[PDB]
């Protein structure tokens, strides 16, 4: 193990896939032994006659660096390099099965968390990436200079398709760019998916005609099977819907890659919801950090990705990882490796979770223009949200500091806007 | 009646001081203003007619204002939009109306 | 919350979906408040005008029981009932998105683990279930009276398709029923999937002709996209392959349900590998217990499911959950709810992880005949494994106690078998 | 028989299918013997060697209750429970073949009538149900607060396609919501189906443009073969037709279920005509009561169902059975079992047979808003029917008793409406 | 009515469709008035403006003969002629909807039974008829000179697919030509249809190889939908199955005509089971006599038709109606009209219901060679049935009277056959 | 010219007394009135613009009438429709015009 | 040459004592023995010819042995297989060869 899988002098090749593991060995197990174990359990597993019909060394994952975690005991970072040949091209499923498929059950590790993956450029080029990306999406929606605004329809369950479309129309005519299906809404008995799609399309057409701005609603196409998902995406395309939504973790990466390819072929934007992410990412000592899942989603394909409410610095790091073409390694921001995307288009972060119009200046400052602000509820409220957003953007461009002057900016905008005045009163 | 335009159209019509501040921000970021005009404003209509060139060699916000004033005097019954492009990031970062008929 | 989502006197309906959550509240939060919070965050989330266009009570998840965990502090079990109407029929993806989609990120809970789900019969009937099930699979393979034997080809990576088929042929002619692709093997540059399928099919045909027993190899059809997966399954069917393998967690439940429907339509057995299960199930305080995933896989579809090496009692419980038609609630075995399967066929458990021919009596006793014993390596070794297995089954039928007489049974069998004698010598 | 198929102490399970048979035994045969015979002839039939390869008891229909019919001699009700496992999921054809396939020819019964079936929720969930249901249909047609009005074009035969469209246009512009094909009209030599569809679509578009209200015509797609039926439904969808008609008894339940699935997939309402119902339901002592056929049609799929002209109480019972989600057992209304529909959408009853505008108050009172009133003939007559209908609805909402004030209400409305005045004069 | 729909001097045209109705008028109603009512209610129904845009007389059903029923009171036969233009070509569904669609609910008739239909040659030529017919079927199965022998597998429910195939193989190797699915067997949870088809095909191939005679099993393709039915028929064709079975009454005539067209296109024989026939035909005073349904099935398509056990003379009449090309009117045999089939192939009658090997001489005499004898159970029993059948045929050819010498013939055959000797002992 | 509206448009234009009676029926059944308005009336156009909220806490028919009067004074050249929903039965039970331009 | 049979064919040919012990286990679990024979043994050939009935009313392992001996005396050049079925669990639990030609 340590003699063959621990290579402290190995320098990773530009074609290698690198993984950063945070691990705690079980008492007794030395850290370097555990790191070589992580490298072995994620590449080869461990003699049989067929071994000498192969080149063992060539397909070996090498642990090339181990360092203790600052300010913690019995915690270490293991950096492992994997050859480019281990992985099927364009398959997030295969990369995940190779890296995190078995290593998390290894007994000699008390706790293991995959912190980061460096995807080599040669591997990145085998993926489609986002169907359109940030730039093309802004061009398709004709929206520039400001973050997009979204609202999730409430209540989650109970609304008929017609009343669902009513709520969508009210929010969209209010001044929001997007409304969205709840992730629980697929095709329940109270609201069959085709009725919902029909009525939402009608609401979108009406609000677009009234406002003169492109409107959208993330129609959830998450389905029990591949065929049902394709039928729902196809009907959304038939209605002229610009954007659809997919739950990539519960549906899976195979279905997500299929859908992203279809979205690229049919000119449809793909919003990605991250249901079940906390099952994997919440515990700081176990699982997969969400930044790895965000990178895998950028590879698999998605134009939007839900990225939490806003540790601030780590969220800034993975927003850079999903938006930028080149991200320097920065441990304060959780970026363990330098990531190059080779002109693969970026993914729009979606900040949600009751974002509280008084928090609009802070969100605009943190995320900038290339983001979606999702509000967790009628036309005046949508108008107040839109007015506050545009006032914050106008103030930021003028040079005023949103952190310090945000309340003042909102007060100034509220004097000539009654909806914003009421929202600030609340 | 209640028609909107994508950015800043939920704010009051921008004054020449506010337009100058926006153009000044554009100049600091290096976004060279592009003035375009149209007789209508339809969400599905991407392209507008450009006002005679993008101002690459612009040193003052006032010259962009003069170009907007001249297009106003030529197309008083047309909308006027100011666009800016981040050519390094290859993204249009600015698009806002400065004149309505 | 507690006033509306905590219903200690509510009796669950036979049509309700029940979930058993193990939770630790954050300090300060009372247990009943946390339980009502789990019920709310997994059904409705929390006022807007659209609320009164719906029946709020009807789609509400109710926490009907909270009890402290025996022998632990700040730990409780929350039992939550959900109406049958919350869920899309035949969709494991929707059930998972509804139950565990968001609740695991709730801040007021320190740790949350979903222990069990009771699927009502009305919901169970909307799923296909296993493509064939235990009984039909034994009929199709003409194998009765004993567990099936499998071997995973080693090394995981490096073998060309032809040498891969060579190894498969040696193991199958030795006396094993199944060989299997490694989960990492999809379509790598050293071994393209179609070549591997072709050569493995040739090896299977040769070993079947030589031995006169039906042979199989779990061809991995896990693919980057739905279309590639269908192509690989189709080619396996074209070659007359009886069984294929799918990684249901990394590929996802949508692709898995699609593949199970195809497997039922084309008469192909579906082996399910559980790569990435330890990311979700290993920590006793967080995540989803594997028994819930096993139930979801039985619904989604699978003829085999990897079920670990062998707490023994909990593994026995979820093996019952995947095999039996009616399983009584039994907390010592981890069965929180009585589960009825309404004649949905059972799933074959697959016990793997270097099962050590001297451990064969214990495995035969623990799992019984309805299981697959997967060996983590040539024809004499396969013959020794088969001889030991059949000797253990013969001794068990004769009445001899496998736990106490297992070594004696193995010695008696090895007296007349040289391969088993060598294996016992090792 | 009585020893094995008569189980007076058996309590039906919630998963059982229950059947209520009204029978007269032949002289000599005791009633309990006849009831056990009904249970046996509809489940197992009656020794062979293959019997002991099965569990006989598990697939056995049990007669659990026999009671004499009040006020009749040699008449009894037999209640039989059948296990959920006897039936193919989602197949009305299989349920009918199992229950009423052979028992009606049994010699020891003089007369047999199947009165009611209780479909368990687990079985109900395996059916699609109505393509859209009452609520979604009202949303799609934008019609609320009143019953819909229909007219069947006369004469049944002889009209060319163009003159047929002329008659349709006159009736629809008059103020009716629906016109309909006669059930005899499929594709006769005097009027080929595609010409009729084309001209009726033109008439519908003209009347919709003129009135500003959504119009429809039940285009009969009943065809000799499945392919012709699909072609006709497809052409109706191509023309933008909102509703089609199918004769489910003469065409059969297989074709009807196929068509209902297509109607759900293509957003088309499905009107169901009950031609040949009197062959089965008219004799009170023999056959199948229409309420069973109505339940089977709600399962198989249909947005409308012809339900007769209006014993009043039994028709009210089966209208509840086709509309409501939960119907309590009520023998005065012919509801033998409590039926739960598990949020399966309801079916609109269609009352027809020359409903006589002076009878409009009684029909509005009996059926309520969720119904179609079908008139067995020009624009003024359609206007008079519509005026009378809206006057009755307005009076009912105001609190006035339609039974006692109906003639007075019609007289009051006729003073300001000349068409209604002429109709009342007649 | 009587003035326009009663035409006692009208002579039917050779292109007319004739219907023979047996009716009892309600007290007060004269018989001729009731007969004209039957003619009107089944053709036109009964003034509107659209009436004079048509030729009323041309599409009118004319009652041309009424006679009282011999030996009965208040009973009459009404003979009604319908023009060829009323009916869609090749559609049994349309003919049934036209003739018996509404007339059975007419109030002025106490009881109505459709006794016979004369299909004109011009209408007959628009139907395919049986996929192959008696002659071609005998050629395809290479079976001549004797009735075919069939056995229905018992028990109806409970057998797994493999054990089902076991029972089929035993019966077929015994000497039977056909085994058959029970009508209740479609795709239940204990036995999925594709497994049953696979195992039955294997049993058929084995029995054919062993005996050297063509074997068959009526695989039930009755399905919930058209698509499932086509899938099952397609898989039966894929396995090389010569015959499939369909329940034409419960599935419906549209699906049956579709399946018969497919059977003709794919060279598959079509066995027709008559489940639910007693709901329609059993009461001598109400419904549709089975001979009408048999004629409609010969038109719609079927190579076999279940025709009861064996009033003897009426069964002989409808067996002639389904077998012969020209059948003379004969009231003693229930043939009300002379029927010409214009070289449309005949349908094989299937006599079933525990036909009791001692009854073999009577069945052979009654039905002749062109029939199937279906036995309601192992290889010796099948051999005894086959030996008795061939002995009866041999004796009939030799001139011996089967009615008088049948027991003697059976004894003579059993003297040299042990299986037949045991069967006769029982 | 001869355009219609789905319910009660074949009756004479409803008076305030008749509208109040309809709203009173709605209140007894528990249907909380929803007031919507539109500048046109097309059969294919499902959605209208809602008048500022559904009246959940309505105790009098007169309050709904006052809201309708206020919308009339704001949208005198718009149609006004009163909608009601049976949230238990999950069906819209009421939709009728109360004002025409 | 090296052909196998599914269960116990990797063990030495079962003796009558071992066959009796297997049948005894079969009886205790309630599996009624089914004797089948075939002239060949092909993996793809599911069905064999059954020996004259399944022994439902079997009380002794010796009666099954006598039936096997009689089939041996009738089909000495045929394989003989003993099958058992768990009709409650609806699974064939036993299939092993007791005679080879």
């Amino acid at each position: 193990y340590k003699l063959t899988y621990y290579t402290p002098d190995y320098t990773p090749k530009d074609t290698d896939l690198l993984a950063a593991f945070r691990f705690s060995p079980q008492p007794g197990v030395p850290a370097d032994e555990a790191g070589a174990a992580i490298a072995a359990e994620s590449s080869t597993g461990t003699t049989v006659w067929t071994d000498l019909l192969t080149d063992m060394d060539r397909y070996k994952g090498k642990c090339y660096h181990i360092e203790p975690v600052q300010g913690e005991e019995n915690s270490y970072f293991a950096f492992i390099a994997y050859p480019l040949d281990l992985f099927e091209e364009g398959s997030v499923t295969n990369i995940l099965t190779s890296i995190v498929g078995n290593v998390f059950g290894f007994k000699a590790i008390r706790s293991l968390r995959l912190e980061d993956i460096r995807f080599p450029v040669a591997l990145v080029k085998t993926f489609q990436g986002p169907p359109h990306g940030i730039q093309v999406e802004r061009d398709l929606l004709n929206k520039y200079g400001r973050p997009m605004l979204g609202c999730t329809i409430k209540p989650k369950l109970g609304l008929s398709a017609k009343n669902y479309g009513r709520a969508v129309y009210e929010c969209l005519r209010g001044g929001l760019d997007f409304t969205k299906d709840d992730e629980n809404i697929n095709s329940q008995p109270f609201q069959r998916w085709r009725d919902r799609f029909l009525f939402v399309a009608d609401a979108i057409h009406k609000s677009q005609a009234e406002t003169g701005e492109i409107k959208g609603h993330y129609l959830n196409v998450t389905a029990p099977t591949c065929e049902e998902m394709m039928k729902r995406a196809e009907f959304a395309k038939e209605l002229g819907m610009p954007i659809i939504m997919h739950d990539f973790l519960t549906a899976g990466f195979t279905a997500n890659t299929t859908l992203a390819k279809w979205c690229r072929d049919n000119g449809v934007l793909l919003h990605i919801h991250r249901a079940m992410h906390a099952v994997i990412d919440r515990q700081r000592n176990h699982g997969i950090h969400f930044r790895v899942l965000a990178k895998c989603l950028r590879l698999s394909g998605g134009d939007h990705l839900h990225s939490g409410t806003v540790d601030k610095a780590s969220t800034l790091g993975f927003v850079d990882l999903m938006r930028e073409d080149h991200i320097e390694a920065d441990r304060s921001r959780g970026v363990f490796f330098t990531q190059d995307w080779a002109s693969m288009p970026g993914v729009l972060p979606v900040a949600s979770g009751g974002i509280h119009v008084w928090h609009m200046p802070a969100l605009v400052e943190i995320f900038g223009d290339d983001s979606v602000l999702q509000f967790g509820g009628n036309a005046p409220g949508a108008t107040a949200n839109r007015v506050a957003l545009e006032a914050c953007v106008q103030a930021r461009n003028e040079g005023r500091d949103l952190y310090r002057e945000g309340g003042d900016i909102l007060r100034e905008a509220g004097k000539w806007s009654p909806e914003l005045a009421a929202a600030l009163d609340l | 009646k209640e028609r909107r335009f994508e950015t800043f159209s939920y704010l009051p019509p921008l004054s020449d001081r506010q337009i100058a501040a926006q153009i000044e921000y554009m100049i600091e970021q290096g976004f060279h203003p592009l003035i375009e005009f149209n007789e209508h404003s339809n969400p599905e209509e991407f392209y507008w007619t450009m006002w005679k060139l993008p101002l690459f060699d612009c040193k003052s916000p006032q010259q962009v204002l003069d170009e907007v004033r001249e297009c106003r005097s030529e197309y008083g019954d047309c909308y006027i939009r100011v666009a800016g492009f981040d050519n390094i990031k290859q993204c249009q970062t600015v698009s806002f109306i400065v004149h309505r008929p």
